[PDB]
Parts: structure tokens; C-alpha cells; sequence
């Protein structure tokens, strides 16, 4: 085992929600990229009912489909 | 005080042409400096275009040609649309967090915005290491809720080059 190993609960209970942006990502060329307002982890906002669907049945997109 | 990440990891950002940038954002050796960065990057879900995060470890570069890379490969799921930023989100958590369980084999992860479909990947160094890209694979099912019957490729990055012979399908 590795020396510094964290668990999917543990890494999100060390999430803190803040503010301030990283100036990395305050580059021009990342305009794109940028979100000014912090956002959560998607672990902790529910699956849409939609969302439930796709992840319990299959994942797979049409075009890999169409190679079988 | 911060938790510290087993190694420190490098994001990665490209524009392809509708070109690959490939300029790196920054660098992060801790749990909570991954959170100031993440938690201010759109999701992959929402990038218009085409467009890619690259996570890799601090000296490895998103490329096959990097030292770590050249005789490495990676696991690759073709999702539909919508799925993508749930499983970047766990793939790169247990990336961060030493879940994979093959020591220093893991090189980065890679997810890709396409036009219908999107790609997440996760590289590792060698790939006749077949213990390790087994386990991978294993590991990537459990951690995404794979359903049964998905589909999964391993590619050999020297299998990707285009070369005489194997240039694939070309205009005339």
C-alpha cells in the first residue's frame, strides 16, 4: 500500500468551499476553463432520475456500440 | 494542516481544431489544494468544442512520447453524453487518493469532450505489465459503477502512431 491514501469519502469531507481562484487559472488562456463561483462536488448534488438510467444500464456511447 | 497527495499531480488543458494546446494550469501536492483548483474548472460536461483535461503526475507530460508514456498504454470507455464529469470526478479521486493499487504504474487521466461521445482514459507506464493493467481495469469498474457489459479498450500508445502501412483511412 501506498503511504498517503485517501478514500472517496475522505477527499470530499476535506472539500471547503472558497472564494478565492487560483491565478493559474485567472490566464487568458484559460477563459474557458474558468469558474469564478466555487462548485461542489458533483458526489454530494443527487442523480437526476435521467441520470440514474444511463449509469445502471449501460454507459456506452452509440458510436463505440456500433462496433461490435 | 493540509493532507498530502502520495505524488504531486500537474492539470492539463488543450483546445483541439474544429491543434492541441496541451499548456499545463498548475501543480498540487495536497487534498485541499486539488479542491481550489477543480472546484474553479468548469466540468468537463459543460466544455464546448473539442477539449481535454489532462491529470498527470508532476513530470510526466500528456504525451506518449514523455519517458513514462513511450512503452505505457491506457484504459479507454467511450461514454454517452452527460456521464463524463461524474466520472472524471471519481476517476481522479481515486487516482489522488491511492486506489488503483499498482504502485508507480499509474501516469495520469485524460477526459475528452467530443461530439457525441466523450472519452475518459487512465494511463500507465508499461503495458506488458499485464498484472497492472489487469488490476486497473478491475479497479476502474468497481470505481465507476460500470453496469455489466461495458465496453473497455486497453490501446498501446506505439499502436496509435501513424506510420507507412499504417496511416489508416487518408483522402486522395
Amino acid at each position: 500500500l501506498a503511504d498517503y491514501r485517501y478514500g472517496r469519502e475522505e477527499m470530499l469531507a476535506l472539500y471547503v468551499k472558497e472564494n478565492k481562484v487560483p491565478e493559474e487559472l485567472q490566464d487568458k488562456e484559460f477563459a474557458a476553463v474558468l469558474q469564478d463561483e466555487p462548485l461542489q462536488p458533483l458526489a454530494l448534488e443527487p442523480l437526476t432520475e435521467e441520470e440514474q438510467r444511463n449509469f445502471s444500464l449501460s454507459v456506452n456511447s452509440v458510436a463505440v456500440l456500433r462496433l461490435m | 494542516a493540509e493532507h498530502p497527495l502520495q505524488y504531486n499531480y500537474t492539470f492539463w488543458y488543450s483546445r483541439r481544431t474544429p491543434e492541441q494546446n496541451i499548456k499545463q494550469i498548475g501543480t498540487f501536492a495536497s487534498v485541499e489544494q486539488f479542491w481550489r483548483f477543480y472546484s474553479h474548472m468548469v466540468r468537463p460536461g459543460d466544455l464546448t468544442g473539442h477539449s481535454d483535461f489532462h491529470l498527470f503526475k508532476e513530470g510526466i507530460k500528456p504525451m506518449w512520447e514523455d519517458d513514462a508514456n513511450k512503452n505505457g498504454g491506457k484504459w479507454i470507455i467511450r461514454l454517452r453524453k452527460g456521464l463524463a464529469s461524474r466520472c472524471w470526478e471519481n476517476l481522479i479521486l481515486a487516482m489522488l487518493g491511492e486506489q488503483f493499487m499498482v504502485g508507480e504504474e499509474i501516469c495520469g487521466a485524460v477526459v475528452s469532450v467530443r461530439f457525441q461521445e466523450d472519452i475518459i482514459s487512465i494511463w500507465n507506464k508499461t503495458a506488458s505489465d499485464q498484472a497492472t493493467t489487469a488490476r486497473i481495469r478491475d479497479t476502474l469498474r468497481r470505481v465507476l459503477n460500470l453496469p455489466p457489459n461495458t465496453i473497455m479498450e486497453y490501446k498501446t500508445h506505439t499502436d496509435s502512431i501513424k506510420m507507412p502501412g499504417r496511416l489508416g483511412p487518408q483522402r486522395l
